[PDB]
RNA sequence: CUAAGAGUAC
């Protein structure tokens, strides 16, 4: 849905390492391996937590608001 | 279709007994046993019936000898019941009590066995591993029923026929 | 449902307390204390520190049931020695111990330029 | 974990492994009994109501629904829902002639619980109002869940 | 003179060290106290006003609970438990309340910076959520479209990593000893040689190999651990261990008070 | 009855009790110990009737009769006094 | 009285029970009933 | 109430 806080294995925070994956993808051009060892995920529990999510959180935004102020 | 019956989900536990079975607390406080009030357990049955219905150990209901059923919930408001020699409290299931214990599929005598309460704080029935074969069932999400005899001498022929132990060598 | 509430595993119950000791009756001279709120963390530890001890004779432990916090631990020592002594100098020496590894480590963080 | 049992890491599940949220829906209509028998969403009172379940009716405000934010437990009433029946009966001990509606209600069911998400009134086909309230909880894993 | 220890690298969330001259088991319980033992801060308890977000209100408040928090004088607070006032207050809690809104025509990312304590905390160190990034954002809490608003309040309580993993301030923790295998407490699973293929460890380079014709040394037992201590950063690495140490010693001496008031009585 | 019921000096039954014999008695004492009968037995502290009723029958003080019924309808009658509780 | 939102108009409507159900701003008959005001109470494990 | 469908463990 949205990134989560921390890793499930180990307990790293992780939840504030993802609009810097993403611009690593996006800006520097880099692979996800180099990515994930630039932002200091070492251990492969903390790798597939940032890897493998799914951000559907955007797709929820997409619609309208029910209760718009 | 029968009453004082209990179904749910089974998981194993090396730290039990072969003649015991784990309860669920919720499932405990649910069976009851009606026990008659006799000179030699008065002092427990009274400490259960103040003890209520909402926590474990305790009564659920007393049967009066005039066949008046005193419902311990919204008892507490008349306060303090006196027991008397004859009449019966309908009390939770507490440990070392003989049950009845099937899985469905029942093809032999040996899928009936009776076990010893042991109260546990979960959702599942816990048996011992070595059990398992004569039940011929897993922890894949296998269920299984509990059924509580409600008198003396099915008490007493449930522990002395249909134990576990005597059910080791099969005919 | 059932589940029961988490912090029973460290705080103590009404009405019971941090150790009860029973007399030990298959062995002269050997008792069973019973550790409540427990686990292996304490149990591991004192059993090694008496296992250490010379006029010990039988140190063991055991956690019946994962779902309770307690712990049971059997000490039987030489007679004339009173098994909760023996108690007592396992945990003096566990304190001295740890009190010595937290000052080196002290020390040797101090001596830190790039912490 | 013998016998295709499993070791689940509790800290783990603390972190939000398998976490899961669980949305359950409940209907409700107003039917024309009659030309003029139509029920009504209310909140039903004892003085004037027959068959009122023994699950408490609080959480229900004025327009005989529960405005999402509430908690709401097992057998409670979610939608209070009375139909008019003919007065004038007397019997039971406590029925008298003010007892003139049957109360139709839908509680909750009796081992589910959760905080009420959303509820919608509408019309249906035939004009009459109804509604639809759902009821949001949590699922943590635990001992018993398939995996 | 007892245990002694050499550290090899200190970071500001890592530290790695040598613990030799120690027995196995006072390692090991040092490492467990060190996992789930050390009282932190983190939020307990969440009322939610208004959220019109597109997740949940337990959603958001399980990942609120998630939130580490500074905690360099927790040993300050009290827990709720043994407090006198009601719910909460301020010598045993603080109260943090977080309020946004979606007024830009794009996405807003609510993060954890946006998090703002309103309870005075009486000159303590404690309560601020951290933050490590370069961008200085925290964690993302959550997102808004235009229109959309959230708004909550915060008490954060101390405890520790057993009653739940949010209190937890160890991330994960290396410790590994004898890594030539001289003791032989494992058995090298293997297809053609076991030593080509186990890869060696990088503290293979701290002990001397062996040589491969001395008899077995039947009398040796296990010291010199190598262990590697991460902090989530509720506390600085360094505190991590000795509070560790601290709390291990406490828990020995609460045996010891026991033993004598019940042998005094 | 006269005629079902075998004279006791040519009983051509097994003097051993048999399982369901013993379940049975058992089962009865427990329940007549529940409902205030009174106890052949000194106790030695035992609240359960069960075991109460277990101790009974290990020093045979239990005042039942076992009528065992032959398929043709006559009966014998053994004494729980005289029955030789092996198992 | 009791408040109500349309469903595609996010707009505020009061309404008591003798009112038609339907949004006065563009006729639509979906209508979801506002928040409670009660306080929530939320354990953040 | 009846009917129908999807199942779970054998
Ligand atoms: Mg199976
Ligand atoms: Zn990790
Ligand atoms: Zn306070
Ligand atoms: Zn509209």
């Amino acid at each position: 849905m949205i990134v989560p806080v921390r890793c499930f294995s180990c307990g790293k925070v992780v939840g504030d390492k993802w609009e810097s994956y993403l611009n690593l993808l996006q800006e520097d051009e880099l692979d996800e391996g180099t990515a994930l060892s630039r932002l200091g995920l070492k251990r492969y529990c903390c790798r597939r937590m940032i890897l493998t999510h799914v951000d559907l959180i955007e797709k929820f935004l997409r619609y309208n608001p029910l209760e718009k102020r | 279709r029968v009453d004082f019956s209990a179904r749910t989900v089974i998981s194993g536990d090396p730290n039990l007994e072969l003649d015991q079975v784990g309860v669920p607390k919720s499932i405990a406080k649910t069976l009851t046993y009606p026990e008659v009030v006799t000179p030699y357990n008065i002092d427990r049955l009274t400490q259960l019936v103040r003890n209520g219905p909402n926590e474990h150990p305790g009564a659920k209901y007393v049967i009066r000898d005039s066949g008046d059923r005193i419902d311990l919930r919204y008892s507490k408001r008349a306060g303090d019941i006196q027991l008397q020699y004859g009449w019966k409290v309908e009390r939770h299931i507490m440990d070392n009590d003989p049950v009845l214990f099937n899985r469905q599929p029942s093809l032999h005598k040996m899928s009936m066995m009776a076990h010893r309460v042991k109260v546990i704080p979960y959702s599942t029935f816990r048996l011992n591993l070595s059990v398992t074969s004569p039940y011929n069932a897993d922890f894949d999400g296998d269920e299984m029923n509990l059924h509580v005899p409600q008198s003396e001498e099915t008490r007493a022929e449930l522990s002395q026929l249909c134990a576990v132990p005597l059910q080791i060598v099969s005919p | 449902m059932n589940a029961p509430d988490r912090f029973e595993l460290f705080l103590l119950g009404e009405g019971e307390s941090k150790l009860k000791i029973d007399p030990d009756t298959k062995a002269p001279n050997a008792v069973v204390i019973t550790f409540e709120k427990e686990d292996h963390t304490l149990g591991n530890l004192i059993r090694a520190e008496l296992l250490n001890d010379r006029k010990v004779l039988f140190a063991a432990y055991k956690v019946e049931h994962p779902f309770f916090a307690r712990f049971k631990l059997r000490i039987q020592t030489t007679e004339g020695y009173d098994p909760k002594d023996a108690l007592k100098n396992a945990c003096n020496s566990i304190i001295n111990k740890l009190g010595a590894l937290k000052t080196n480590f002290e020390t040797e963080w101090n001596l830190q330029t790039l912490a | 974990n013998q016998e295709d049992s499993m070791i689940m890491n509790q800290s783990s599940i603390d972190r939000g492994l398998f976490r899961s949220l669980f949305f359950r829906s409940y209907m409700d209509q107003e039917k024309k009994y009659g030309m003029s028998i139509t029920e009504t969403f209310e909140k039903p009172q004892r003085t004037n109501t027959l068959r009122m379940k023994h699950g408490t009716y609080d959480k229900l405000d004025d327009d005989g629904l529960i405005a999402p934010g509430v908690r709401v437990s097992g057998e409670d009433v979610i939608i209070g829902k009375t139909t008019p029946i003919s007065p004038d009966e007397e019997e039971l001990g406590q029925r008298t002639a003010y007892h003139s509606k049957r109360d139709a209600s839908t509680p909750l069911r009796s081992t589910e619980n959760g905080i009420v998400d959303q509820v919608l009134v509408t019309t249906n086909q035939d004009g009459l109002k109804f509604v639809k309230v759902r009821v949001r909880t949590t699922k943590i894993p635990q001992i018993g869940d398939k995996f | 003179e007892g245990p002694q220890v050499k550290i090899r690298e200190a970071s500001k969330d890592n530290v790695d060290f040598i613990l030799s001259n120690v027995d196995l088991a006072m390692a090991n319980s040092l490492r467990r106290v060190m996992i789930a033992e050390i009282p932190t801060l983190a939020i307990d308890s969440v009322e939610v006003e208004t959220n019109t977000t597109v997740l949940a209100d337990e959603f958001i408040a399980h990942r609120l609970g998630l939130i580490p928090l500074q905690s360099m004088d927790i040993e300050q607070l009290e827990y709720s438990r043994d407090c006198f006032c009601e719910d909460h207050c301020d010598k045993c809690s603080v109260v943090l309340t977080l309020q946004a809104f979606g007024e830009s025509e794009s996405t807003t990312n609510v993060y954890s910076k946006d998090l703002v304590i309103v309870s005075n905390l009486m000159g303590r160190n404690i309560g601020h959520p951290i933050i490590q990034d370069k961008e200085g954002n925290g964690v993302l809490i959550c997102k808004l479209r235009k229109g959309q608003e959230l708004k909550l309040t915060c008490v954060a309580k101390k405890g520790i990593a057993k009653e739940h993993a949010k209190w937890g301030p160890a991330a994960a923790i290396e410790f590994e000893y004898d890594p030539w295998n001289k003791l032989k407490h494992t058995d090298y699973w293997y297809e053609q040689d076991s030593a080509k293929e186990w890869p060696q460890s990088k503290n293979c380079e701290y002990e001397d190999p062996p040589n491969e014709g001395d008899p077995f040394d039947y009398k040796a037992q296990a010291d010199t651990f190598y262990m590697n201590v991460e902090s989530v950063g509720s506390i600085p690495v360094d505190q991590v261990v000795v509070r560790g140490i601290d709390t291990l010693q406490k828990k020995v001496a609460s045996i010891l008070l026991a033993l004598t008031q019940m042998d005094q009585d | 009855l006269k005629e079902k019921a075998i004279p006791k000096d040519q009983r051509a039954t097994t003097p051993y009790m048999t399982k369901y014999e013993r379940a049975r008695i058992l089962g009865t004492r427990a329940l007549q110990i529940s409902m205030n009968a009174p106890v052949f037995v000194d106790l030695e502290g035992e609240t359960d009737p069960l075991r109460i009723a277990m101790k009974e029958l290990a020093e045979k003080k239990i005042p039942l009769v076992i009528r065992r019924y032959l398929p043709d309808g006559s009966f014998e009658d053994w004494s729980v006094e005289e029955l030789i509780v092996d198992l | 009285t009791l408040k109500y939102i349309c469903a595609e108009c996010s707009s505020k409507l009061s309404l008591s029970r003798t009112d038609a159900v339907r949004c006065k701003d563009c006729g639509h008959r979906i209508l979801l009933k506002a928040r409670t005001k009660r306080l929530v109470q939320f354990e953040a494990r």
